[PDB]
């Protein structure tokens, strides 16, 4: 147990436990699912209430006109990476006068989160960022982790009880490349409804859906515009 | 268990090293102070001269500016830094803004300087508590107090030091809603309050008053002995 | 030795309407006694209700435009809304004063709609003082346009003439007439006329040719 | 053991266990091998698919440091990304100060001294990475290097980094690598990977082959063995 | 096989505990118990019953046969505040 | 997988995914996860098991529980 | 299991056979043991 | 591992900020209610001495001429947060000629509370209630030492916080009026405090759209209490 105190201290098994504990902070937050077609990349999150009459905490937040991210984990590390995220997006607009390629922006994050996972004096960032974007070669779905690894993927679900969402995505990933937004969005939010206890339903007040498109700027819909998306659904087989 | 740091919390949310600084205040000599109609007054006890020293270097009552006073408790070393720092701020305020310094402004400086002095590790906080009395802000008499946590606060009658709980309970049954006019009556209230000293020798009281227009008027042990005589004159009505 | 400033010419016109705003400029970029191009407009659509014009030294015009467009995004993600017309004029005055001892050689005019739906024109100086006006004309031909608009828009020095507010169609032909007369006597003006109209339904554009000499 | 916390402390017999602990963290990573022929260097990495949602080419371990220099990392992948950016930055200053390409003998010295500096102070820890360096030139030929987490860096003809470090170099040394061409090497690298535990107790894998030498004119790039697919056609015939 | 642990009741537990240990005693029929469950932040079921027994002992210090609200309020200071805190109550002015 | 032979397991459960989160357990604690997961489904009257049913059975072995911790949005 | 020994077998599970109670003192350890001695309908053995 | 802001748990978590949430619990209660007519706000004083001057105890401070405030927990950390919250509304008017919205006030406040160990100290010990009427109407927000920021419709914090919330969720609805919500708020107060409710135990503060002044009640508070 004496090796379980700092980021610097290695173990006699070769595993640093402080990085292994920051993965556990990702499982505290709620579930969120991102996926993409050939032309459209949609990530869908799940709000959580604090009390019975407070507003629900937002998950999806706009970054750039072609980049939007989701969140899972500490809200302190959330806005701290967002302010680093927005600063790098407008520097390429100010210098190069082009939007950033999405694949090389995430490489700046892995260089950003590597220093506080090696030097003493700062904990690792407990955060679960899902990233959707548009470079010149189509849509992308990215995830990160507090071990500073970033994974390109075509579908991903992270957060609380998100293993049941992964099983839905693996047996329907062959259908994702062809279908358009009227069902591609509700292919995604059929995966959230297995990350729920079996007695309540995904309502209009607890879900956010963000869409960025090839000809569409990144747009966040919540609590009023979810009703054209929740129409035309079946119930759970209970 | 867990204290040994000014940055850690208790499992029930406490700062014990900040709370231990208030325990050092209770080793000091008591000093009281009231405000009145025009004349403010503050007195200290427990002089206890030791037969072989000069007594003009053991003074507990100082003036920051021309119309504000100071009385403290705690340990003598940390008071000298706070007094010498506050003389600079109540003089540099006058240079940047041509007004005289209000009694409210100098207490926020002492509290905020003690505030940031508590936050960083490796900085032992001040173990003193102070009384700031001044009828300076446009003819209005006021008195405030401080705390080692760094919370400036306003009372109308105050007691500190080793035995403040008896005196503060004494003044609640004694400070009349009838305002103590004929200001020797208000001075006799303090001498009646300081009569409940730790030994009450009579000649160990150093009362200092201010008539809100003149400078500080340190009382002599002949005028204060006259006020101790009339306190025994009113005590003759018990029989 | 090296000198950091040069004059490039240009002429910017703005008129605050009752429920509209018109911003006009030429597209001639010159230096000394040479013509760089005949297609370089000075209009810049900041928001859907605000257009800015920038004259003077062209290197500072390209810099100052990109600084404002960065701070529009910095306002929005911090406040979940867009800037107003008056908020941009308050922000621009702090940016121009921030280099007080090495000033931008840029004359600025901001025209657009307020929060009530009416026209608003703000004029500037290269150090950062501003005021709200009804019509201003900045640039190289500034002296050739202000006395005529005092006669037609402000109705100054006129007798027995009612003060009808300027309609949209009457304001279009006043803009098209002043730039024809200004391109005759000024050498830094011609080759086109870009006109931007800001209303409650968006921003329209229109291009009128001038003499090419 | 207790006397093994800091990297700036010695044991009573005279070694630092924090360097010893980080070496066998490289042991748990999958096998990446390297080999050079007489006119080139051929890399090869056994890389396993995580579950299914990997998108066929993500998070690769065949980097590209310079015009003629690349890496074959194994171990903690995030720690190798920060270390690869040092070698990208180190080769740029040699260009800007001397005007020509970095020699591989000088490049491995600059990197290994940088790895050495994280094994001395109590504030930082040693790296958990080991990697390869291969290059080719016309005035120097082909070279192949090897850097441990401690910082020892010298040259090989062939190597392996991962679980099967010993189990791969047993059958590397039975090759006549001094005279083969690096087109014949590519079909021979793929059988070394597939002999030792490609998907036996694991789930799945995918082979990556990097490539530098005389046929690329000094360039470093991935193989065109998506073209004609000949590595897997020749190595899967070794089932019996 | 099963590790059942016992913790402290948050607020709804304690308000139910006061209604158990004080239903069989002569009290005023208008008092509230939720104010009492505030003032016992880190307390057990044994400490709550000791407050209920002590409040009746104040009624025998005076000459009463029913318990008032101030009988319980003095009992909280007798049980908890006489032993849990002595520096934080008089020198309290850091928190209001 | 051995001790779960006698129950109604729904066939979307990977024991390799359970070995991801279960670590430093002996053979008997692995049996204890299998016993406790059968009774959690008995609480709500479920007829078969799920991967979520084992994950709550894991935390019950070392006797954990989770709230809304108001850090995590 | 002492009153319905059916649903454990009719689903295919086995009940646990050993329960420990731990926590702070005066919390109610003895009460839960004292209350199940009331409603047991079975052999109950206190052990000193 | 429970004495450091630079150290995680095997389960989550801190274990340092969780202890900072506990420091709010030993404060005084405070209730704020958002209504379409405006935002009312109530607090309890807990005056210790009669010689103690009452107006030197602040619980409602005026952040700006259309934004009020409320606090609980540690008084020493509260005066630091009120200082920049007055300055950040003042810097915004200097560079924009407009009033900063109530939501974006707390954005500036939360950017420094999440800097306790994240520079290159300890977290704070104070929860805050922010009420105000901006261009989106009346607003009511809430924060914490962990920087977690949220909008509430009616919130009660401090001591007696959880016990107030259960009774406060009972009587709240969307179509309230301002004068109804004021007398509804201090029915809750006299049920959660131990002293008899009078004109010296509590103080009020309201804000209206056309009445951006008067974030205080000066002995009209005696009229509200006598008609309870
Ligand atoms: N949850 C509860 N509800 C009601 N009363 C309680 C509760 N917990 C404790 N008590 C009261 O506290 C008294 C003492 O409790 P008890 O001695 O059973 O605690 P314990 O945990 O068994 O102590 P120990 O751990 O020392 O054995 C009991 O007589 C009971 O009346
Ligand atoms: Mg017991």
């Amino acid at each position: 147990n004496q090796y379980d105190n700092d980021v610097t201290v290695w173990s006699p098994q070769g595993r640093i436990h402080q990085i292994e504990y920051a993965m556990e902070a990702v499982k505290q937050g709620s579930a969120t699912v991102g996926l993409k077609s050939k032309t459209h990349a949609v990530l869908v999150a799940l709000k959580r209430a604090q009390s019975e009459l407070a507003a629900h905490q937002k998950k999806i937040l706009h970054v750039d006109n072609h980049i939007g991210i989701s969140i899972a984990g500490l809200t302190a590390d959330a806005r701290l990476l967002c302010n680093f995220m927005r600063q790098e997006c407008l520097d390429s607009r100010f210098v190069f006068d082009r939007p950033l390629p999405v694949s090389r922006l995430v490489s700046l994050i892995g260089s950003k989160t590597q220093i506080p996972t090696q030097r003493y004096g700062r904990r690792p960032y407990g955060v679960g960022l899902l990233i959707a974007g548009y470079d010149d070669m189509g849509p992308h779905i990215f995830q990160t982790c507090p071990s500073a690894n970033y994974f390109d993927c075509r579908a991903m679900s992270i957060g609380a009880r998100s293993q049941s969402a992964r099983t839905y995505l693996e047996r329907h990933m062959s259908e994702f490349m062809e279908c358009n937004l009227n069902e591609l969005v509700k292919h995604g939010l059929r995966a959230l409804r297995e990350t729920l206890p079996a007695e309540q339903d995904l309502t209009t007040k607890n879900v956010s859906i963000g869409i960025v498109g090839k000809d569409l700027e990144f747009t966040i819909y919540d609590d009023d515009d979810v009703s054209p998306f929740l129409e035309g659904l079946e119930e759970r087989p209970q | 268990s867990y204290d040994r740091a000014i940055t850690v919390f208790s499992p029930d949310g406490h700062l014990f090293q900040v709370e231990y600084a208030q325990e050092a205040v209770k080793k000091g000599s008591t000093a009281v102070g009231v405000r009145g109609r025009d004349i403010v007054v503050l007195g200290v006890e427990k002089k206890s001269v030791a037969k072989l020293q000069d007594e003009r270097t053991v003074r507990k009552i100082c003036a920051l500016d021309d119309n504000v006073c100071m009385a403290f408790a705690g340990l003598t070393a940390d008071a000298r830094i706070v007094i010498n720092r506050a003389r600079v701020e109540c003089q540099s305020h006058r240079l940047t803004v041509e007004d005289p310094v209000t009694v409210e402004y100098i207490t926020r400086y002492i509290a905020s300087l003690k505030q940031r002095y508590t936050q960083s590790n490796g900085r032992r906080p001040f173990g003193i508590s102070a009384l700031i009395v001044g009828f300076d802000f446009d003819g209005t008499p006021r008195l405030y107090q401080t705390d080692p946590s760094g919370t400036y606060h306003a009372w109308k009658a105050n007691a500190i030091g080793r035995g403040a709980k008896s005196v503060r309970e004494f003044l609640e049954k004694n400070y009349t809603d009838e305002a103590i006019e004929t200001d020797d009556l208000t001075i006799k209230l303090v001498i009646k309050a300081l009569l409940e000293v730790v030994q009450s020798g009579g000649k160990n009281i150093e009362l200092a008053v201010m008539r809100r227009d003149q400078s500080l008027k340190i009382l002599n042990p002949e005028e204060i002995e006259k006020y101790v005589a009339e306190i025994e004159k009113e005590k003759e009505e018990n029989e | 030795r090296f000198s950091p400033y040069v004059f490039n010419g240009g002429t910017i016109l703005a008129i605050a309407g009752e429920d509209f705003a018109i911003v006009a400029s030429d597209t001639r970029l010159s230096e000394g006694f040479s013509i760089h191009t005949r297609d370089s407009p000075k209009c810049y659509k900041l928001t859907d209700k605000t257009v800015i014009g920038c004259s003077g030294f062209h290197g500072d015009c390209l810099t100052l435009t990109k600084i404002i467009e960065a701070r529009l995004k910095m306002y929005k993600h911090s406040n979940n809304k867009a800037m107003t017309t008056g908020a941009i004029a308050a922000m621009l005055s702090t940016i121009l004063y921030s280099r007080r001892f090495f000033p931008y050689y840029v004359y600025n005019i901001i025209g657009g709609l307020d929060e009530e739906g009416k026209g608003a024109v703000y004029s500037f100086d290269p150090v950062g003082s501003y005021q709200r006006d009804s019509f201003k004309a900045g640039g190289s031909a500034s002296a050739m346009l202000q006395p005529l608009l005092d006669n037609q828009v402000g109705f100054k020095n006129m007798q027995n003439v009612e003060h009808v507010p300027l309609s949209l169609d009457r304001a279009m032909r006043l803009v098209k007439d002043v730039f024809i007369s200004a391109a005759e006597r000024d050498v830094y003006t011609g080759d086109a006329l870009r006109i931007c109209i800001v209303t409650k339904e968006g921003i329209r554009e229109e291009t009128v040719s001038l003499r090419k000499d | 053991t207790g006397y093994d916390l800091s990297a700036s402390t010695f044991s009573p017999d005279g070694r630092v266990f924090q360097v010893e602990y980080a070496m066998k963290a490289v042991e748990n990573s999958s096998t990446a091998i390297g080999i050079r022929c007489k006119d080139g260097v051929v890399f090869g990495v056994e890389k396993l698919v995580l579950s299914k949602l990997y998108e066929e080419g993500s998070n690769k371990r065949l980097f590209n440091v310079d015009r003629h220099v690349g890496m074959a990392v194994a171990g903690l992948l995030a720690d190798a990304r920060s270390l690869a950016d040092i070698a990208r930055e180190e080769a740029s200053n040699f260009r800007s100060n001397f005007g020509y390409n970095i020699p591989l003998k000088h490049l491995a010295d600059r990197v290994a001294m940088y790895v050495h500096a994280y094994t001395l102070y109590s504030a930082v820890r040693p790296f958990g990475c080991s990697f390869m360096l291969g290059s080719y030139s016309v005035n120097d030929g082909a070279q192949l290097y090897m850097i441990d987490p401690s910082g020892v860096s010298y040259g090989y003809w062939g190597c392996a980094i991962g679980k099967a470090r010993q189990a791969a170099k047993t059958e590397i040394e039975k090759l006549q690598m001094k005279e083969m061409t690096c087109r014949d090497i590519v079909k021979e690298v793929a059988k070394i990977i597939y002999i030792v535990h490609d998907e036996v107790k694991d789930k799945a894998f995918e082979l990556e082959l990097s490539w530098v030498g005389e046929l690329t004119n000094g360039r470093h790039e991935i193989v065109p063995k998506d073209i004609r697919e000949e590595a897997e056609k020749y190595a899967k015939e070794s089932l019996k | 096989d099963r590790k059942i642990e016992f913790s402290l009741p948050d607020l709804e537990g304690r308000t139910h505990i006061f209604k158990i240990h004080a239903r069989s005693m002569s009290v005023e029929r208008d008092i509230r118990f939720e104010l009492l469950a505030r003032l016992c932040p880190n307390s057990t079921g044994a400490e709550i019953r000791s407050v209920c027994t002590e409040a009746g002992m104040f009624a025998i210090r005076a000459r009463r046969k029913i318990a008032t609200e101030k009988d319980f309020l003095e009992a909280v200071n007798k049980v908890i505040k006489s032993y849990a805190k002595f520096s934080a109550t008089p020198r309290y002015m850091t928190y209001n | 997988q051995i001790h779960s032979r006698k129950m109604n397991v729904s066939p979307d459960v990977n024991y390799e995914e359970l070995a991801r989160c279960t670590d430093d357990f002996n053979g008997a604690q692995c049996k204890a996860v299998c016993v406790e997961a059968g009774m959690i489904a008995l609480r709500r009257g479920a007829t078969e098991l799920t991967h979520e049913d084992y994950m709550e059975g894991i935390l019950e072995v070392q006797a954990k529980k989770k709230a809304n911790l108001q850090y995590y949005a | 299991p002492l009153l319905h020994p059916e649903r454990f077998v009719n689903l295919g599970i086995e009940p646990p056979k050993g329960v420990l109670l731990f926590g702070p003192p005066g919390t109610g350890k003895t009460l839960c043991a004292r209350a199940v001695a009331n409603r047991t309908d079975a052999c109950f053995i206190r052990v000193i | 591992y429970d004495r450091g802001v630079n150290t995680f748990s095997p389960e989550g978590r801190l274990f340092q900020v969780e202890y900072a949430i506990e420091a709010i619990k030993l404060g005084s209660t405070a209730i704020g209610i958002q209504t379409s007519e405006g935002v009312c706000l109530a607090v309890e004083k807990r005056i210790t001495s009669p010689l103690m001057e009452p107006s030197s105890i602040e619980k409602i401070v005026e952040i700006d001429a259309h934004i009020g405030c409320a606090m609980s927990g540690l008084i020493a950390d509260a005066k630091t947060l009120i200082d920049k919250a007055r300055v950040e509304t003042q810097n915004h008017w200097f560079t924009y000629n407009e009033t900063m919205t109530v939501e974006s006030v707390t954005q500036a406040v939360s950017n420094l509370a999440l800097q306790f160990g994240e520079e290159d100290s300890r977290p704070f010990g104070v929860a805050l209630l922010f009420g105000g009427v901006d261009e989106k109407g009346p607003q009511l927000f809430h924060m914490d030492p962990s920087g977690t920021f949220v909008q509430c419709d009616a919130r009660a914090i401090g001591s007696a916080s959880e016990g107030a919330q259960s009774s406060l969720q009972e009587v709240y609805h969307k179509s309230m009026t301002l004068k109804e919500a004021i007398k509804s708020s201090l029915i809750i107060l006299k049920q959660v405090m131990e002293e008899k409710l009078n004109a010296t135990n509590i103080e009020l503060a309201t804000v209206q759209p056309g009445q951006n002044f008067h974030m205080f009640t000066k002995e009209e508070l005696e009229e509200v209490i006598k008609d309870i």
